[PDB]
């Protein structure tokens, strides 16, 4: 009922690096203090490192395993997506505001780091373990997915969307809302991949699939809690990123067909600028 | 998670093999004393709250100004007096979350049941003290329901129409198209349902102005009131709602339902417009001997002999219409067609289906016009007149459209209390309070038709539920003996009340003369047949109430040809959704969907058994899927012989049921003379 | 493959390392030969022709009965006389294929060129005889072409409306909404393009009857005006054309360029309807001083003040609208609006750019209305006002529409006969009868305006091509010398002919006394400033005509405070589409796009070089797309100083130019008076 | 040396079927004999068939072997291309030109085909024998992708050539013209992959690989061959299709590293015939 719908929007969707324009974001990149620079610059990298495994592997292994012509040449184009387009845009964004020592040192901490660490291969991991010709499996990387595009990069965007909403780094925030964009409708699309499979389930079953689904979420929560900790403490942002993070979290539960599990909350405005056939056989006709 | 949600989740948790139906009434005990009590405004006295609610623009003040405070009282009071206690969670909850008016943030409430009740009760009397109390006594006594625009609206200054369902003719010109795009944005404005008739507009691939192959059809019109409709929404709180019904024998038929096909593109398909089909007896017997069939031009037809093609007599008209050289049609396989029409409602539920000659071979009113078309729901079946809406500083010739406002009988309170007569007169009055009061000014065939008919409709409901907690089941013989004498009595009484008012006002509706109440054809039936229960189990339900006999029936045609009807129109089933809950009976006379309702508000998930469920009576509680849809059509029958207008009658299919069965029940409804189908819902 | 279209052909295949220009010739006469004297209906006179045009329902009898039949035979003898060839296979084949009367199979030709003009002239004459023969003179000449509209159906029963620009203000409210979609259908069914003031409209989020985030702003009336739009296609062969314009102040105007975005959700795309954006200096203040901007909820600003924003001065209004906390506003950036419009030009062309302050700081008509917006073309500057139009049975406060009838004065036919002042006042004269004819009835502000004002649009074309075909580069200081003289002498002419009209028929258009005529404010450039050629080879041009001086503006605005002005509005540079080739004329006043211009008709493809396109004249024949825009809108402003309308300005730009190059180019066109920019064109 | 080019040319040659409007066609469609159309649809149905397999399975299988993001990102987007832009365009030209009832037929037609069923398994197998950190097998594949893109396409392409050239179905024949730019790129690219592998090898492991390519190549041809004549014959042009067949197995070879196996041939003459965002700066706001 969808797939053709949403090849529409993803190809109208279509953008490449080289159109924006980013030297001009060095005139107020200068103008931030350094804590401001190294929240950027993690934040940065991790999404650059998320995003690649759902190019690497997220992307191209549900393509993989989901039946269906049309359906995987949608996945196909949002596999391209992550790996021609997001890939080269944060490329792109890095070479402009760091010299190579620093993106190189700043890749080695952020692939350190405990929290990016654990949300990554916790993804990874679902990824990993799908099984050929089981629905189970496949609809559990799926959620996994979801996750990643619809909640687990929000609280990397928070920032680059804080500063855009501010007229601060205009161009490379341009990009990351293109990324964002893209990301939102992957995670729809995927969503409803992985409700066909649940609907698909028992009661029992499905029952089973909700608590893994809360489960996983849970632990990924806690976890970016951490992780927004970790780097917007320094910048005193860490209230309000939480906050953007269950609004997050609550758009990728109903893009699995779930009800959100956090109450509603306002959200910065800065950051809101921001963002069966049968023929009738001539008897039917009398009673 | 609400202690009263927790407590209602109880009733699916299984004790002793058995569901723990008494928790429902400790939940609604909690919710009440846990929320409504806590987030109902407070006021000193009652003429404190009247002060408060007519200053904050929240009561219309000149309704409250025809009565002294002390009668207000009264009939507050009267209310009140009742102790009226919800029986379940679910009534309660719709009431305070839908009708309990509440502050303008939305945050408390300031009318309870029996505010509303008496608000409701003092509209209707309109100045007359014990004719509020009555209305009280009516409505307390959950007798009658007023429809959900009167019961949500009636006496505050903020409101929608308390008529909400709206028929509209609409003519063969691109005047008349762009005037019922605007009529049809000002009623779903208003909140109303609206329906339109587009039988009158020529086929795809006709002539503009001798120009030939200009006209884009009745689809291109249908993406028109499409966006109109989905533009005027009613400011996003409810999308607007319309209804586009063809006749099968329009050439545009089939573009007309692939409208309604999944596979159809974006630029065909229109998404919140929901189709009917007008199916004349015509089309079932060349479809039935499997003979090819011809869907003809409009326009050709109108040109050949000056009238449209849906207001002539197609029975008669369709061999002419064949054999005439200067009548453009064509070919088409009409079991075809039915399959294709089986199919999309398999599919999606649509179309509607309306039989033509099944509404109009009883229908009281073909003098004024036959019934061409229904409403949104489809259980309006009234005499319409397309209206001729001419160029700017013309005069635009006003014809008659399609209104009724609603309200239900509630089968089980009225059988309880034994007051069929007096609960059908004192709706019947209520009814045309509203009618009266009623004044569309961006609708001038509605209002027009409104002034000139005073068509009303008064629905039942609780029918299964009235049945299952008597140990009836739906599809039991003595149920359709139950309904046919009820609807019967039902029926004589909204005659003899409508002739009563008549009387009183020395005035009956707009050709009257020319109607079958007038000549006595209407009552043959009722003199020459009698419809007093044929089962002693059904008979004694109906102790303590006279059945009218042929003799009353032949006092009542006397009556009426004496004094005439004051109502062109007075009954029709609707199918009464919302408000269901609230009077806790089964929805219309359909039978139940399922015994207990498993619903989602928030995050939380409620719980509603059916009106009346207990392990006694679980096995008449039978749900609707599970039912032979024959004698579910042969029950509609029994009711529908005794409703002047229409039943808005569902289909509840089982998703092993192919096109064929859904063909064969449309068949048997046709035979059975059934007026129109609502819906096909498969489970 | 037929004859012509070979040696047509032969055009592209170079002989001698030159093009075969001469093929061309070759090709009409092939062409005449072989197709049209075979496939033209043969008639012994003229008088068995006229009847058989007006009793088979081609001609209307109307205008032909003013005649004596003597007197349509010396007119049709006039037409002949001058025995007219059309110069290119081009030309020709667009009139015999577009504008020449076929039979009502299409099969054959009824009309030559010289019938066309013959009845187009008698047309005009409105019973002159004279007159007729001067307009038959004058048109023969190709000194003036009367528009599409106006060329092709004048004098034709079946014919359209022979104005074909509409311009509607739509007022806050469902009822001038609904009004506004009907009368854009009715418009558009009549073959003209309307454009739409949507700054009225409240933005989406606005409240309806103190309803909180009820209204859906611009885009779902814009979604309804596309869908009707959509619907009158006008018969499909020319798809509904429709324009909807948004000042950039307007809280939507984000929304209201997303829908031309193709990323855009296809629920909010609109795809029919061309989008057109009104910028106030106070925009390109804030932006140029890189200061915060808001956009402003309309309805807060209606409700402060009791006035439309979009009738207020912004410059004098933005402080107090920012100041005001009863007015809604959200916070933009205006430099990235800047980027966004040019992003979206280069992307689709859209919107249009209308520079209000450019376009009211010398309108002469300001005290009637300040010119809010466009038309769909661009070049229509009109004061227009905003109807009121109430419920049904309510009287409407009919307001004032914008329409002008077009006509296009040829340059270089009108400098070759030195005939400057006669072609103006023939052609004010035809464009005042085409006005005095035009009556809508399903438009009542169109029609009002109509009366009121009497706008009329006198454009021009063949401005490259005169500039070319004497050596003078388009770009070149000479090329501006010789427009701001010749434009002057039309201005001065026109200006002439309107007070004559005026003295003849003792009346003025309505509130001509507060316009800039009356008080003479007009004329003060005129009588300060001399507009004779600077230089010699300019002012050769003009030998054999008296260019008017100060002493004469002098006397022209002594004349016109004595006697006034019949029209509003006189003229304006429409893009004059297809009648160029008729004409063999360059298109309007903007450069050539291409040197030769390949195009495909049915399967064989054809070839058309520019207007008097040689080897000696190659060079002066530059592409528009190597022209520096700059000296492009230096051309355009310098002609615009003496239109009172607007100018269709499209740009021309390179896939190269970034969208800086398109933000200067705009910007540098607002610095210089440049009042609309119609499109971005890119190679 | 040749990936940041690759990629530069892929993603400058993207495009759409939808910017070519197809209804110009109509006409020289409706002229042609039954026996045209019925080759004309059968050959672009055949070509359909192998985009779907090589966008679904064939390029993303080689992606996710070859190492490299950039690698990776090329592969990627020419994936996309297979299946959501060159397959999904045979579907606008199909939708175009033929009722439902001839296009369902023809879709049918695929499936039991020998030739297509047989080339298909050929071309599939290879790619889903595809062993991890397995060169030779990997090499093996893209051997075959070659021979899908640079010979086993050109049976399919000869009549949209033949009919362009000589100034019918011009629309039709301009997305062919673009689909087979695509193609030729993607063969080189290809080819140059497989030839970096077949390097790595001794003499004795290369003349192995010689041999596989070339049995391969003579395996496919044969089939091919049958193919031609079953499609080609009711229009009279199956010997002309062969000379072009052959002509571009010598292509695909020279992709490969390889030299020409058949010997040149005149092909007919009418096949051949066939053949930004800145922003603004202060100064930008005076003049
Ligand atoms: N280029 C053209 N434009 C318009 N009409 C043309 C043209 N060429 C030919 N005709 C029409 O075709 C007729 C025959 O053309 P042709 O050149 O053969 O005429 P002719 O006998 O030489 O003399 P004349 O030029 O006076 O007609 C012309 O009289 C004119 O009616
Ligand atoms: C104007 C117009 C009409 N129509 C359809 C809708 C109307 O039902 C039908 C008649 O249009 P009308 O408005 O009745 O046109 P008309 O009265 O001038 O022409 P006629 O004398 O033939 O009646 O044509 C279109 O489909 N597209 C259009 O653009
Ligand atoms: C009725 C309606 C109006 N509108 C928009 C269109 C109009 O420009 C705007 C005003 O509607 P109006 O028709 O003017 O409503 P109103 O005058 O009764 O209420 P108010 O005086 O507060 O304006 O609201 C919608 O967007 N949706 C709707 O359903
Ligand atoms: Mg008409
Ligand atoms: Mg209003
Ligand atoms: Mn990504
Ligand atoms: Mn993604
Ligand atoms: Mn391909
Ligand atoms: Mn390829």
């Amino acid at each position: 009922d969808f797939t053709q719908m949403f090849y529409n929007q993803n190809v109208k969707q279509f953008w490449l690096p080289e159109e924006i324009a980013l030297n001009g974001d060095l005139l107020t990149w200068k103008y931030l203090g350094k804590n401001e620079q190294d929240t950027y610059m993690k934040v940065l990298a991790g999404l650059t490192l998320l995003d690649t495994e759902q190019g690497n592997t997220g992307m191209p292994i549900v393509a993989e395993h989901v039946d269906g012509h049309q359906r995987k040449a949608v996945l196909n184009f949002m596999a391209m997506m992550e790996n021609a387009v997001h890939a080269k845009s944060y490329s792109n964004i890095f070479m402009t505001l760091a010299p190579t020592e620093t993106i190189n040192e700043v890749f080695e901490w952020v692939k350190q780091n405990k929290y990016l660490q654990k949300k990554a291969q916790m993804i990874v991991g679902l990824y990993k373990a799908i099984q050929k010709d089981d629905e189970i499996s496949l609809f559990k990387a799926m959620v996994a997915s979801v996750y990643l595009e619809s909640f687990l990069f929000y609280s990397g965007f928070y920032y680059p969307l804080y500063f855009y909403g501010q007229g601060k780094l205009m161009q490379s925030g341009e990009i990351i809302n293109l990324i964002l964009r893209d990301e939102a409708i992957h995670g729809v699309y995927v969503g409803l991949l992985a409700q066909e499979i649940y609907n698909k389930q028992t009661e029992e079953k499905k029952a089973e699939l909700r608590e893994f689904a809360i489960d996983l979420l849970n632990q990924l929560y806690e976890n970016e809690l951490e992780y927004t900790e970790d780097l917007y403490d320094q910048v005193g942002l860490s209230h309000d990123v939480k906050k953007f993070i269950r609004y997050n979290a609550n758009k990728a539960l109903m893009n699995l067909g779930f009800d959100p599990y956090f109450e509603e909350e306002d959200i910065n405005p800065i950051v809101l600028n921001g963002l069966t056939v049968e023929p009738l056989k001539d008897d039917d006709f009398y009673f | 998670v609400p202690k009263w949600i927790q407590l209602n989740n109880e009733i699916m948790i299984q004790k002793d093999g058995k569901f723990q139906f008494d928790k429902d009434k400790e939940a609604v005990h909690s919710y009440f004393v846990d929320y409504i009590n806590q987030n109902t405004v407070f006021f000193h006295n009652l003429k404190e709250k009247l002060d408060y609610l007519v200053e904050n623009q929240y009561y219309e003040e000149e309704f409250l100004s025809l009565y002294s405070f002390e009668d207000i009282k009264e009939v507050f009071k009267t209310a009140y007096a009742k102790k009226f206690r919800f029986p379940s969670f679910m009534s309660a909850f719709k009431f305070y979350n839908d009708y309990a008016l509440k502050t303008n943030d939305k945050k408390k409430i300031l009318e309870r049941y029996e505010d509303r009740i008496s608000i409701v009760a003092l509209f209707f009397a309109n100045g007359d003290t014990e004719k509020a109390k009555e209305y009280v006594n009516l409505m307390i006594n959950q007798e009658y329901q007023p429809s959900t625009p009167t019961f949500l609206n009636a006496g505050r200054k903020r409101r929608g129409e308390l008529v909400s369902c709206f028929l509209l003719e609409v003519n063969d010109s691109l005047n008349d198209i762009s005037r019922a795009i605007d009529i049809s944005m000002q009623l779903s404005k208003l909140g109303g349902g609206v329906s339109l008739n587009l039988s009158k507009l020529r086929a795809k691939g006709e002539a503009i102005k001798d120009v030939e192959n200009a006209t884009k059809g009745v689809v291109g019109v249908m993406k028109l009131l499409d966006n109109a409709f989905r533009y005027a929404d009613q400011m996003g709180q409810r999308q607007g709602s319309g209804a586009a019904y063809l006749n099968i024998f329009h050439r545009d038929i089939n573009d007309f339902l692939d409208t309604k096909k999944i596979s159809a593109d974006e630029d065909v398909r229109v998404k919140t417009l929901s189709i009917g089909v007008v199916i004349p007896d015509k089309f079932v017997e060349l479809a039935r001997e499997d003979k090819a069939a011809y869907v003809f031009y409009p326009h050709t037809i109108y040109k050949e002999y000056g009238q449209h093609m849906d207001e002539m007599d197609m029975n008669e008209m369709y061999d002419k219409f064949v054999d005439n050289p200067r009548v453009k049609k064509e070919k088409i396989n009409p079991r075809k067609l039915l399959e294709k029409l089986a199919m999309l409602r398999s599919e999606s539920g649509y179309p509607y289906i309306m039989f033509q000659d099944n509404v109009n071979k009883v229908h009281a009113n073909n003098h004024i016009s036959k019934v061409k078309f229904s409403n949104l729901c489809s259980e309006v079946l009234q005499a319409s007149q397309v209206s001729s809406y001419t160029d700017y500083d013309e005069e635009d010739e006003i014809g008659l459209d399609i209104s009724c406002n609603l309200g239900s009988l509630n089968i089980l309170n009225v059988m309880e209390h034994k007051s069929i007569e007096k609960t059908v007169k004192l709706a019947t009055d209520s009814l045309t309070h509203v009618s009266e009061t009623t004044d569309i000014r961006n609708a001038p065939a509605v209002r027009r038709a409104n002034k000139a008919m005073k068509s009303i409709g008064l629905g039942a409901m609780n029918l299964h539920g009235y049945l299952a907690q008597n140990g009836i089941a739906y599809e039991s013989p003595e149920a359709r003996d139950f309904a046919n004498t009820f609807f019967m009595m039902v029926n004589f009484y909204s005659i003899q009340r409508s002739a009563e008012i008549a009387k009183e006002k020395g005035e009956t509706f707009d050709q009257y003369e020319g109607s079958t109440y007038a000549t006595g054809e209407y009552f043959d039936k009722y003199v020459s047949t009698d419809f007093s229960p044929k089962y002693e189990k059904i008979a004694n339900l109906f102790e303590g109430m006279h059945i009218p006999t042929t003799e009353d029936w032949k006092k009542l045609k006397a009556f009426v040809a004496e004094h005439g009807m004051y109502h062109s129109y007075r009954l029709c089933i609707a199918p009464t959704g919302s408000i269901s809950y609230v009077q806790s009976s089964t929805a219309s006379v359909m039978p139940i969907m399922e015994r207990i309702e498993e619903r989602t508000y928030g995050n939380s998930k409620t719980y509603y058994p059916m009106p009346g469920l207990a392990s006694n009576n679980w096995f008449f509680y039978k749900e609707a899927y599970d039912m032979d849809m024959f004698k579910v059509v042969d029950m509609i029958a029994t009711i529908q012989q005794h409703i002047d207008q229409g039943i808005s009658f569902t289909l509840f299919l089982k998703d092993t049921m192919t096109t064929r069965d859904l063909n064969r029940i449309d068949l048997y409804a046709h035979h059975r003379g059934i007026k129109t189908i609502y819906y096909a819902r498969t489970k």
